[PDB]
């Protein structure tokens, strides 16, 4: 993990030198994203668990993956879905906050397609509930906000 | 974790949880001051030198006895060089919103190392107080509001 | 560790016999040593802190080491070289005042070129700084002392 | 550990500090007499069976109940091997400047060792009195002055 | 440690009868070995000192183990020597009291093999001292009590 | 450690040393009497119901007002049970020469049972008492002489 600010600051510090006028105005515009990517933080961090039922409600339940056979069943495997998807927003979340993909990366992408493909986890139905995560986000959050946590679930869908 | 946000995240991570609303007041009060962190930064690597030289006279008026005030121009170089540095870790940590660059870099082993090279710590005392004033004459009111309680964190390090 | 004084005493124990000639005389003259050892270990100890301010400012500063990029920036590495000259120095102290140079072995220079390569410090540059203690301790100790603190300083840059 | 240089070594290393005046004064005064210690652990091994041999006869004068004093000769000669055997741990005491070579080697466990064998410890007291009254005789005034600590601590085990 | 009643008490009481005939039979056979086992123990209770001091005087004494390079030189390998033996006996002693081994097993013979390994402390040299502990005992206690400190002697031995 | 062989040992295992002269003295008066022991105990298996339905009678005759005396067979059944399984208890103690398997087995958390069973503890009194007097009737003058202590102690557990 290494967020928007200490990408900047150090290698200033290796430099030894100020943050010159490009670092310092990418940061200026991440200073002004600032109070509406705190506001989404706020927003997900209350309703988190109403997000993750209503992403399964519209792209998991209601049909085979939750019957006999399916890999949403039994209740065993629907709780581990359902903290995966915890554990997507909750990475998107902390990504999107520090407007830098890198926690994606080294807490959530690696090795996960190769655990997904050994344990039988159809991937197509994550990426879709990753999808349907969005529409839930769109219409719970801000207008750019959404977009920007759009950017986060599509880093883990591309990594998926 | 230098940064702020990179520590509230690596709270909230290490928990196991989400962002709670101890996390959420402190970005808050990072991110509503951001444009005067910014505007502060540009003013300080903006007139870094008049600093240094405004702060270095009133020094050596306040403390004659330094290294410094010792004729060879070098360590009076080296003086200004560290003077510089620190407002360099100054401007770093109003970026950041805590002091963590002003630890990491400028602090940590500080002691040790000035008490080799013979500079004394009442001169560093009273130069960065010097330069916190000199400093508290250029940027403002509201932006030397941020600064002063890093510039307070490095005067207390001596 | 083992000094000049065990290391004869204690095969004289296991073979059950007194200190012989060869042994004896070796010790003696590690005897009539003695005093200026003694002086010279005197003079270290009270005077370290000097010594390594002066090897320091005459190897290492005032230079690119210091600046940053060096291994020697920020304060925190300058630290962790002043405290590992002091170490080196302290244990050649240690081995000169024992004439034996088992306690450089088993206490610094074990693992520690392994560790520096590790780290990145310059060997080349601590070999350096420990060339000019040599000459630091040349200004300041008497003739054979000097001597007997390079032969100890030598063993650890040839360790390294 | 044993010689009292590596104990000095010792000392210091465990508090991470360079040699206080306490040790420097400590290693004057075993360094400055040194010779006298060579002289002495040299003397003490050129002459042993004299000194052996003439304190067996003082000792079998002031105590004639031992084991030593009973007939058969190999007892005896166990005996005349354990007052060399002593003065050798006096030497080695001399030359390392502690009675570390005594503790460790001649008195750790030597009370269950002689009660085991039979051997009474006034009849030791006495023996040791006796070998240290002809190492007197033997060796100076001011080589003496060096092992009569270590002769007193030997006796004082007993 | 579990001794002779207590091994048939036990197992009666788990079962909740009483002492059945082939336990009281052979409970019945050692309350008359019984007195001359106490007086056994009354003898080596009172002359253990003089028993271990004949065991080493006609077994270890008058050679090269008490001699520099020996194992039972200087004088604290010679007591811990001594203290060792006096464990031996100590414990066959109550395991001879208790009709039973299982106080040598769980206090005396439970990793002593490898410690007198690591030690270098010759193992042959102990069975030869305990071999010769036999035979001070059989001179000391009557018949059939030195013959079960036999036993449990070489119950030592065995595990050695 | 229930027998007095085994606590003998771990007394003297305890204090490092070897057997003193008191436990001589009380493993000589348990060993002399041993086949007594023997005897006893055989006896008291061999007859055991004799015992139980005999004093039963006469606990009955000296206090009817008990739960076994309330018509049901089953209740009847387990006073008869406790009775054996206490002669039981007192059989072990004689063979192992202490009240030990009488205070680990029967008497540790007795009251507290009894008392939430409802059976009274003057019933119980009188009960081991007639059952005392009955085994008093059968094993002899000196066998007696080893289970009247045992028998004594489960009287006043009551
Ligand atoms: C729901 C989206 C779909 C689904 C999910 C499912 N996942 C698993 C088991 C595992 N999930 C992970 C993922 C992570 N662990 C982490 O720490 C992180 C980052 C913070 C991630 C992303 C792992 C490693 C496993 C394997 C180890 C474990 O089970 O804990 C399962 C269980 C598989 C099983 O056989 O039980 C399931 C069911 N499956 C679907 O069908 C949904 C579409
Ligand atoms: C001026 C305000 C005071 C003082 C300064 C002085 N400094 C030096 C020499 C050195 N100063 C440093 C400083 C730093 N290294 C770091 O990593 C940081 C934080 C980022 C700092 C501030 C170093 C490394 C040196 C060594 C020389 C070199 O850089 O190569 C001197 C010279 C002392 C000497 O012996 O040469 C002086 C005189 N003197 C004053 O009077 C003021 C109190
Ligand atoms: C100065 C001579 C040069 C230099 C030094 C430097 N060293 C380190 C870090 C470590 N130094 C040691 C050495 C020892 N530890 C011991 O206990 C002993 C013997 C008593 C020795 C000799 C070790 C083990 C480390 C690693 C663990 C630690 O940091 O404490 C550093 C720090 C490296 C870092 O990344 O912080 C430095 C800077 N480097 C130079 O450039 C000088 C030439
Ligand atoms: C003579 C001064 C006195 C005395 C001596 C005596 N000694 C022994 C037997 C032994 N003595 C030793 C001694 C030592 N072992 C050590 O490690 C050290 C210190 C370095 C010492 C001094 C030992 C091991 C023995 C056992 C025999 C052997 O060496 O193999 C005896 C014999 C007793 C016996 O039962 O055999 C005697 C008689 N007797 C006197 O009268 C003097 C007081
Ligand atoms: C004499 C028979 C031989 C001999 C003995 C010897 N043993 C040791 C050291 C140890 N002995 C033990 C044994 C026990 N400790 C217990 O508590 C018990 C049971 C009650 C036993 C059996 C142990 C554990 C040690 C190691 C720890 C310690 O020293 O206390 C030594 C000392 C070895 C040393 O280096 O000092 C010796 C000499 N050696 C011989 O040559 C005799 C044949
Ligand atoms: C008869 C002498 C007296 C008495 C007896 C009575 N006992 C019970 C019921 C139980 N008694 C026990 C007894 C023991 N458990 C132990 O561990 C021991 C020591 C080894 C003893 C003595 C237990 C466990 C019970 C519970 C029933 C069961 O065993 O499953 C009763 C029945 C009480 C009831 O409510 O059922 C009675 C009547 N009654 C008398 O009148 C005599 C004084
Ligand atoms: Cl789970
Ligand atoms: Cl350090
Ligand atoms: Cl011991």
């Amino acid at each position: 993990m290494k967020d928007t600010i200490t990408s900047l600051i150090n290698p200033a510090d290796e430099k030894g030198s100020y943050l010159d006028a490009a670092a310092l105005e990418q940061l200026n515009r991440y200073f002004q994203s600032g109070n509406m990517r705190v506001k989404a933080a706020k927003t997900i961090s209350s309703s988190a668990s109403s997000i993750i039922s209503k992403t399964v409600a519209k792209s998991l339940l209601y049909g085979d993956i939750t019957l006999p056979g399916g890999n949403m069943y039994p209740t065993r495997r629907y709780a581990a879905c359902l903290r995966d998807l915890t554990y997507f927003l909750r990475y998107a979340t902390y990504a999107m906050l520090a407007a830098d993909p890198s926690i994606l990366d080294e807490r959530v992408l690696q090795g996960l397609k190769e655990t997904y493909i050994t344990l039988g986890v159809p991937i197509d139905r994550v990426i879709q509930a990753l999808n349907a995560m969005k529409e839930v986000l769109t219409e719970s959050l801000d207008t750019e906000a959404s977009q920007e946590m759009a950017v986060y679930l599509d880093h883990i869908i591309a990594g998926l | 974790s230098m940064s702020i946000v990179a520590q509230v995240i690596a709270q909230s991570d290490a928990a196991d949880r989400f962002l709670s609303s101890a996390e959420i007041a402190k970005l808050e009060d990072f991110f509503s001051k951001g444009q005067v962190r910014i505007r502060a930064a540009q003013k300080l690597a903006e007139n870094e030198q008049k600093i240094v030289q405004e702060g270095s006279k009133r020094f050596w008026a306040k403390c004659p006895n330094t290294p410094s005030n010792k004729g060879n121009p070098q360590k009076t170089a080296l003086c200004q060089r560290d003077q510089g540095w620190y407002i360099r870790l100054v401007s770093y940590c109003i970026l950041a919103g805590n002091d963590k660059p002003l630890e990491d870099i400028g602090l940590n082993g500080m002691r040790e190392m000035y008490i080799s090279l013979g500079v004394p710590l009442p001169n560093l005392r009273v130069a960065m107080s010097c330069l916190k004033e000199v400093a508290a004459g250029i940027l403002s009111s509201e932006e030397m509001a941020l600064a002063a309680p890093y510039f307070d964190r490095l005067i207390r390090a001596f």
